[PDB]
């Protein structure tokens, strides 16, 4: 029967596909390791796929995967139990050491370029022709933290030029310096910009950028990781909704 | 085992219940309170099902089937062999699903990401609940729910649909299908676009997002963008399920006849209901 | 903030796009900006590429529509009021069984349907060539062309391959809103309930699985958009915390995960398999299997 031969061949095919797909999704993070960094005994039933190489544009080299794990910086965490499977608590300050929900990866310390080789992101004041076209303009507004105190004021908006979107809000602190705050982590209101993930006293600690006109992938990760970290690590300072409702 | 970059993330905190009592992993799986609650519900439910198989007299996956209480039982309890077992199992599934979502929330909290995923999953749960809980209750009997059996539930689909003629005519059903089709269309486009840029012609440099935009801009005169496409996929999927629940929640509760007949309202509009000619004239 | 809708829209000079090897002369001018679309995705409309292939596609595409439209107007007695109240009931039906696969049917008895099918045939295939060429011109992979074929395959089987194998145009699908639904329902009845067709069941699994996977992937990316997660191409070339937290959410939840590039491979196949399996199921109906219930009893 043709129909029977077909359905029979299909399952053979599907299994081959899932096998292919799965190994293909092992281009990163494998081989697995024990909680101490050494090679784990069990690597699973799927073998590592053969290497592939990406040719990166704008003279930025190439990327070959699978390959040796890129992360090598120190991780400020210590084992909690003798057996595998338990948490590893922070040995110092997780927000500063970059661990837990405040982790960051050592991405290339250069900015992301667009199709032409221009910096993808840029402060609006330096982005020819860009302006706020809809919604409340946040520039000039005071920025409030989860402790319900003012942490600064918005002095600019950093825009993604190829995609024409707001990505960061440049906030000026009391000391006259500034930090970048992720757009998807702020709430623009009519009379202020609220940042739930951070208490006023934590703004100063936000990682900074080398140049005032650009931001690197490395800096973005440090900035974003640190801000997200405040959801867990700043909880003690985060006031209730009823307090905020006042 | 862990992924080569996992260590720094296995930090304590995030649980919604029990503090650190269940704050740990087993292999790759994280547990948490809702991790053990899910196991509890899944086990009790699978066990109760295997027992229903016995009373049925078979251990064949293609044959096993747990039916709900017969119409006669209304919305009350029933003998464990004539509906009651289905009733307990339904309670277990709901607990297992909700616990799964809540477990996802704990994981989100630990990793410091958004809660979009469990929020999305909640849509599936509400669809299941619509067929098994909300519609039966509104209709007045557990009997209207569907049976748990690989083939038996397909029989329920067929019989239920034909109870109203060709179900295709259900307006809400039409919209739900649109979303399902459009979703599959978008998923294919998005998958293909990202890959076509990451994997250009052999020997060439990896393409950029600008190339993705240009490709679709040339093709159809518009590009929703990288952020939007993900917003879109989520919207189409959820809307598809939202309209599935709606097409069912109104069937047999406020609409009882042949769905095809509902469309007569448009054909009977005053200004053209009697004009001679055409299909309906 | 959930990042479903943007809080503040920003705009700048229109983007004309990468040049690469494309014939800039065939690129139209930029369109207007939509503040409305801007809340959900990009606000910019256009430019669009319009070479000869695209012009041919648009033309026969319009002709296909026109052909259906004129028959509907004739069915309406050229009365706009009747045309609008009976719009969903009109139907352009194919040649009766007696005509077999010949092009001899009279206009009002299948000839118009054949003409309509010719235009749609060209429109679709020329558009397919277009998806390939626009990709080639930019040096990109042909993933969009290949995926489009899977959809084309179900369409081809329904109105061309199967009807030819059955040896009759009467086996094809008519052009009408309600008529093509009646056709679908009837098709299942005539072949002994498609719920017994294994390939129809797989197709459903994939249709369901596509909404499952996109809900999954879409919500994931947004969940890590606070780390620039949607810039997937760069996350592939230089993994960030976004890609790591996304992979770990799933590993900790279900025991396994994907990568920024690999997830899009799961995605393309989940969708593609929908119409790939569906096509096989329909192609086997009536040619190899007349009744899937009976077929199932012997398997
Ligand atoms: C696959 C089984 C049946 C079928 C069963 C159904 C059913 C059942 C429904 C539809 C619906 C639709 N069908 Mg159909 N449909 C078929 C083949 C087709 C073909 C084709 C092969 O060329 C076309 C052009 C259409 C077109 C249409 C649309 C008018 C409508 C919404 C589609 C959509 O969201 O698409 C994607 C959208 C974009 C590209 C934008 N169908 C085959 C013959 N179709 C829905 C509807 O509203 O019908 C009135 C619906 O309920
Ligand atoms: C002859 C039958 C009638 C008909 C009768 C019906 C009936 C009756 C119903 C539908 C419903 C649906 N129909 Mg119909 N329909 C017809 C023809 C069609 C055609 C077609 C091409 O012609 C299409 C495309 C559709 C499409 C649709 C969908 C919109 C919808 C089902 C999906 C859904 O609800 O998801 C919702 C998703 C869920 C319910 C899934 C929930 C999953 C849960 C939360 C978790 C499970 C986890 C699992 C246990 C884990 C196990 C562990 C493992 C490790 C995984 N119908 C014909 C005309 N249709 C259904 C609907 O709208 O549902 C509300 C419905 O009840
Ligand atoms: C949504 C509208 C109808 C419905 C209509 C249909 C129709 C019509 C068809 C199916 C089909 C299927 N249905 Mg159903 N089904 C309904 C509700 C459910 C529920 C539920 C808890 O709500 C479940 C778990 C299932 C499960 C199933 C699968 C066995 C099968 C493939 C689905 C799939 O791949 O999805 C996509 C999801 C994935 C890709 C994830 C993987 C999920 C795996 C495959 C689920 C296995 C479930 C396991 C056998 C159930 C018991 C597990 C434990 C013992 C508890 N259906 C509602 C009532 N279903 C198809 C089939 O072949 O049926 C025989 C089919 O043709
Ligand atoms: C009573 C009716 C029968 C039934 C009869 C059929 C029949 C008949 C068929 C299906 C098919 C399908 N059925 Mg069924 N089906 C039943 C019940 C169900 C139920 C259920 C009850 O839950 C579900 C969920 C489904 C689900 C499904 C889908 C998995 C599948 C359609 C795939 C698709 O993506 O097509 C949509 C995609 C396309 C049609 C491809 C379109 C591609 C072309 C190229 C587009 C051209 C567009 C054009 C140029 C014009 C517009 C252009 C503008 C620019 C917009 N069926 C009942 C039992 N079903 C199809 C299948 O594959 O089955 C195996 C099929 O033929
Ligand atoms: C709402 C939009 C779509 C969607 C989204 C969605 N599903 C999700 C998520 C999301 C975003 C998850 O995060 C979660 C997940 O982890 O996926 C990997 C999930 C999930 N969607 C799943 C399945 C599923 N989703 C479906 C549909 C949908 N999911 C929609 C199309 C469908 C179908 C048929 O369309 C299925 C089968 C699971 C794979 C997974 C949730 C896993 C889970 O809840 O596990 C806990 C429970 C158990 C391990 C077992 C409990 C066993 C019961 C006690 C038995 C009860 C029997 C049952 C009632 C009948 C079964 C027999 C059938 C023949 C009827
Ligand atoms: C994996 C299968 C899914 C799929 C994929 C798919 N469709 C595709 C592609 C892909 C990959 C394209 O590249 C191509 C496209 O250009 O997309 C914008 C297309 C396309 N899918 C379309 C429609 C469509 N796809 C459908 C379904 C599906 N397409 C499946 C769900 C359906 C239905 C009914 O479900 C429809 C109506 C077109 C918008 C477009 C091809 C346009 C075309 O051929 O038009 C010529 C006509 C004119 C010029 C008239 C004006
Ligand atoms: C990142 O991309 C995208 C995806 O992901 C890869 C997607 O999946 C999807 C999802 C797909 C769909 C919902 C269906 C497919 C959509 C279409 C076929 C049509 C979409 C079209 C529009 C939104 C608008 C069309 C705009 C046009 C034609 C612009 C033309 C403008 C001009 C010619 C300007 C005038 C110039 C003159 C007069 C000079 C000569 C979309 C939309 C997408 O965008
Ligand atoms: C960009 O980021 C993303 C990732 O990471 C980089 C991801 O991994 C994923 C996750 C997706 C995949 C790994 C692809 C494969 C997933 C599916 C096909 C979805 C269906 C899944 C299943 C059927 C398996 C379900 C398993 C369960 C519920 C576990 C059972 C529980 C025990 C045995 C205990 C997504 C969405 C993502 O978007
Ligand atoms: C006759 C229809 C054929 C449809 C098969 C198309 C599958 C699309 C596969 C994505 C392409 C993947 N890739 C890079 C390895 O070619
Ligand atoms: C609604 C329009 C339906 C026409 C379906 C197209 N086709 C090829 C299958 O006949
Ligand atoms: C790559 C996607 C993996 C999803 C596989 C889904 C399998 C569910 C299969 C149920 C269909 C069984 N059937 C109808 C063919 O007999
Ligand atoms: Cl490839
Ligand atoms: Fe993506
Ligand atoms: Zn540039």
């Amino acid at each position: 029967d043709l129909a029977s031969l077909a359905i029979y061949s299909f399952w053979i095919f599907l299994a081959g596909l899932i096998y292919y797909l799965q190994t293909e999704n092992m281009r990163e993070g494998y081989p697995l390791e024990n909680e101490d960094g050494t090679p784990a005994a069990n690597q699973g039933p799927f073998p590592l796929p053969k290497p592939k190489t990406f040719i990166l544009p704008h003279g930025r080299g190439t990327l070959t995967v699978p390959g040796p794990e890129s992360e090598d910086r120190p991780i400020a965490l210590a084992r909690t139990a003798v057996s595998e499977g338990f948490p590893h608590a922070p040995t110092g300050d997780p927000m500063k050491d970059g661990v837990g929900p405040a982790s960051w990866v050592a991405r290339r310390d250069l900015p992301e370029l667009d199709g032409h080789g221009h910096n993808k992101i840029k402060p609006m004041k330096a982005a020819a022709g860009f302006h706020v076209s809809a919604g409340k303009n946040p520039i000039g507004l005071p920025v409030r933290g989860c402790d319900l105190e003012i942490a600064g004021k918005v002095v600019d908006i950093w825009v993604d030029i190829p995609e024409q979107m707001a990505r960061f809000l440049e906030v000026e602190l009391k000391d006259g310096s500034t930090r970048l705050l992720p757009m998807q982590m702020v709430k623009v209101q009519s009379n202020r910009v609220h940042v739930n993930a951070l208490s006023s006293d934590l703004f100063a600690g936000i990682p900074t950028i080398k140049s005032p006109t650009e931001v690197t992938l490395l800096e973005e990760d440090k900035i974003c990781g640190y801000v997200a970290g405040g959801l867990m690590y700043a909880a003690p300072k985060r006031k209730s909704v009823v307090a905020a409702m006042l | 085992a862990l992924l080569s970059f996992e260590r720094k993330y296995r930090v304590p905190g995030g649980t919604l219940v029990g503090g650190n009592l269940f704050d740990f992993w087993v292999g790759p799986f994280y547990v948490g309170f809702f991790g053990v609650a899910t196991f509890f519900f899944a086990a009790l439910g699978i066990i109760l099902i295997a027992w229903s198989a016995v009373l049925q007299g078979t251990w064949n996956p293609q044959l096993i089937s747990v039916y709900p209480p017969a119409l006669e039982y209304g919305l009350g309890g029933a003998p464990l062999a004539k509906g009651g077992l289905w009733q307990i199992i339904t309670i277990c599934a709901t607990g297992a699903f909700v616990s799964w979502a809540l477990r996802e929330v704990e994981i989100c909290r630990k990793l410091g990401i958004g809660y979009h995923i469990p929020f999305a999953f909640a849509f599936a749960i509400l669809a299941y609940l619509t067929l098994v809980l909300f519609r039966p209750v509104m209709m007045g009997a557990w009997g209207y729910a569907f049976p748990y059996g690989i083939w038996t539930h397909l029989d329920w689909v067929s019989n239920t649909g034909y109870t109203y003629g060709n179900f295709h005519y259900n307006p809400a059903h039409m919209i739900a299908i649109s979303f399902f089709f459009t979703n599959a269309l978008a998923l294919a486009l998005h998958g293909a676009l990202v890959l076509s840029a990451a994997n250009p012609e052999k020997g060439k440099e990896m393409r950029t997002p600008d190339h993705e935009d240009t490709f679709f801009r040339d093709l159809v005169g518009y590009s929703i963008g990288t952020l939007g496409i993900h917003r879109l996929g989520l919207l189409l999927s959820l809307s598809a399920v939202f309209f599935s629940a709606l097409c069912m929640i109104i069937t047999g509760t406020i609409w009882f006849d042949q769905w095809v007949d509902w469309w007569q309202w448009w054909v009977k509009l005053p200004w053209w209901a009697n004009i001679p000619g055409g299909i309906n004239g | 903030y959930q990042n479903i809708f943007s809080q503040v829209q920003v705009r700048g000079p229109a983007d004309l796009g990468m040049t690469e090897d494309v014939n800039l002369a065939n690129r139209s001018g930029v369109g207007p900006f939509s503040t409305l679309l801007g809340w959900f995705g990009n606000a910019q409309l256009g430019p669009i590429y319009l070479g000869s292939l695209g012009v041919l596609s648009l033309f026969s595409g319009l002709m296909w529509f026109f052909t259906i439209g004129i028959w509907f107007w004739y069915q309406a007695g050229w009365n706009p009021a009747v045309f609008l109240r009976d719009l969903f009931f009109f139907s352009l039906e194919p040649p009766a069984p007696e005509y077999g696969l010949s092009f001899a049917a009279p206009l009002k008895e299948g000839g118009l349907w054949l003409i309509a099918s010719f235009f749609m045939f060209v429109a679709v295939w020329s558009w397919w060539g277009r998806t390939y060429l626009r990709a080639q011109a930019l040096g990109m992979g042909k993933h969009t062309a290949w995926a489009f074929l899977s959809a084309i395959w179900l369409w081809m089987v329904l109105g061309f391959i199967r009807p030819i194998l059955m040896g009759s145009w009467s086996e094809a699908v008519p052009y009408g809103i309600f008529s093509h639904l009646d056709w679908t329902n009837n098709f299942s009845l005539v072949h002994g309930n498609l719920f017994y067709n294994p390939f129809h069941g797989l197709s459903i699994a994939f249709l369901y699985g596509s909404a499952l996977l996109f809900a999954m992937h879409g919500a994931t990316i947004l969940a890590v958009s606070r780390f620039g997660g949607e810039r997937e191409l760069e996350q592939i070339a230089d993994r960030g915390t976004a890609a790591e937290r996304a992979a770990l959410f799933w590993r900790w939840t279900m025991g396994f995960n994907a990568t920024m590039e690999g997830i899009h491979r799961w995605a393309i196949w989940m969708a593609v398999l929908v119409t790939l399996t569906g096509g096989i199921g329909i192609l086997l109906s009536g040619t190899v299997v007349d009744n899937w219930y009976v077929w199932g009893q012997n398997h």
